């Protein structure tokens, strides 16, 4: 189960 | 024992040769259960262990939606990083991300991780309190400031302390027959003469699970490291692991030497002597 | 940009017996960047049907990959693995060795 967090650098 | 889940993400830019290659891979302890390959046909998250097939369509649809969003963000980062580092568009560069959680024997949260690397070196990670960031250099300060602004730590902590461990548990139950096994090493020694003066002893550990193992040589009951050789634990390709250690000894002196093998599969550590 | 040269190990899945089907392994680790070139060789000839693992990496961020193929070994037939990587000045070759 991956995280929802995909914030950009 | 203790257990863990880990995800491993790699994006590689290829200038003039299209969009970034992106590979994602999911792990419980030392068993791979999930994968995505941007250059495969399915364009879906795909199972790699039998027990994950117990998951329904909403899972596969949720994981694919996510792995694609991860790929989209790595596609943007490769561009962003290039700016932060003032690099040209000609070279190839690599973004790596790793995250997941550790639970102890009681399957409760011990530790969580979330780290990023640019071209082979730390870029930004989440500190062990899961509430602040360590920027490896001055460029990573720009990122840290953006994620502090958008409250990313808090969202990742919720993941790492709850969601991660809840699903880690569920996997361990669902795949109990594999994930909770122990395969003890099948062990043996070999002898090979280098000349009239010296021989190589090689102590083998084969077919063990999990992968964590120690091999250590002793001479007459004392630790011996000089004139030894240890390979990296390697996969067998059937879900078990292999490893060996060697020592170069004076011909006629073999008997002084013991090989000592610790593994979760050995209640009592093994001693091997050539004799 | 940090670059590391791969380690190479050639070996079999199970203890090798003549006339028993097996797997030939080429495990490459601790390298960066990810692009690498592995081929399995039979008497110096490139085998065709060769699978490999999904790329992953270690605590230090170096890559690792398992290259594998079905085969039935024999007295005569020699096997090697061929590797090329930006850190190599020329492709490396490592022969399989039955005892070690």
């Amino acid at each position: 189960h991956m995280t929802e967090v995909v914030r950009r650098c | 024992g203790s257990h863990s889940m880990r995800y491993f993400f790699t994006s590689v830019s290829r200038p003039g040769r299209g969009e970034p290659r992106f590979i994602a891979v999911g792990y419980v302890d030392d068993t791979q259960f999930v994968r995505f390959d941007s250059d495969a046909a399915s364009q879906r998250m795909e199972p790699r262990a039998p027990w994950i097939e117990q998951e329904g369509p909403e899972y596969w649809d949720g994981e694919t939606r996510k792995v694609k969003a991860h790929s989209q963000t790595h596609r943007v980062d490769l561009g962003t990083l290039r700016g932060y580092y003032n690099q040209s568009e000609a070279g190839s560069h690599t973004v790596q991300r790793m995250y997941g959680c550790d639970v102890g024997s009681d399957w409760r949260f011990l530790r969580g991780y979330h780290q990023y690397a640019y071209d082979g070196k730390d870029y930004i990670a989440l500190k062990e309190d899961l509430r602040s960031w360590t920027a490896a250099d001055m460029a990573a300060q720009t990122t840290k400031h953006k994620w502090e602004a958008a409250h990313v730590a808090e969202q990742l902590r919720a993941y790492l302390e709850g969601t991660c461990v809840e699903w880690l548990r569920r996997y361990l139950e669902n795949g109990k027959e594999t994930l909770q096994r122990t395969d003890a090493p099948k062990t043996h020694m070999t002898h090979h003469a280098v000349s009239d003066h010296e021989a190589t002893l090689r102590c083998w550990a084969l077919s063990f699970y999990p992968a964590e193992i120690t091999l250590t040589w002793q001479r007459d009951g004392e630790d011996q490291t000089q004139d030894t050789e240890l390979v990296e634990t390697r996969p067998a390709g059937d879900g078990t692991f292999q490893k060996w250690a060697a020592v170069v000894v004076p011909s006629g002196q073999e008997q002084r030497y013991t090989c000592h093998v610790q593994h979760e599969g050995l209640p009592k550590p093994l001693t091997l002597r050539w004799e | 940009m940090i670059q590391r040269t791969p380690k190479i190990q050639v070996y079999s899945r199970h203890p090798a017996e003549n006339g028993k089907s097996n797997f030939l392994n080429c495990y490459v680790s601790g390298f960066h960047p990810s692009d690498i070139e592995v081929d399995l060789l039979k008497n110096g000839e490139r085998i065709e049907k060769v699978e490999h693992s999904d790329l992953s990496f270690s605590k230090d961020w170096s890559f690792y990959l398992l290259y594998y193929t079905e085969f039935t070994p024999t007295e005569k037939d020699e096997y090697a693995c061929r590797v090329n990587h930006v850190t190599l000045s020329q492709p490396k070759i490592v022969k399989w060795d039955r005892d070690m």
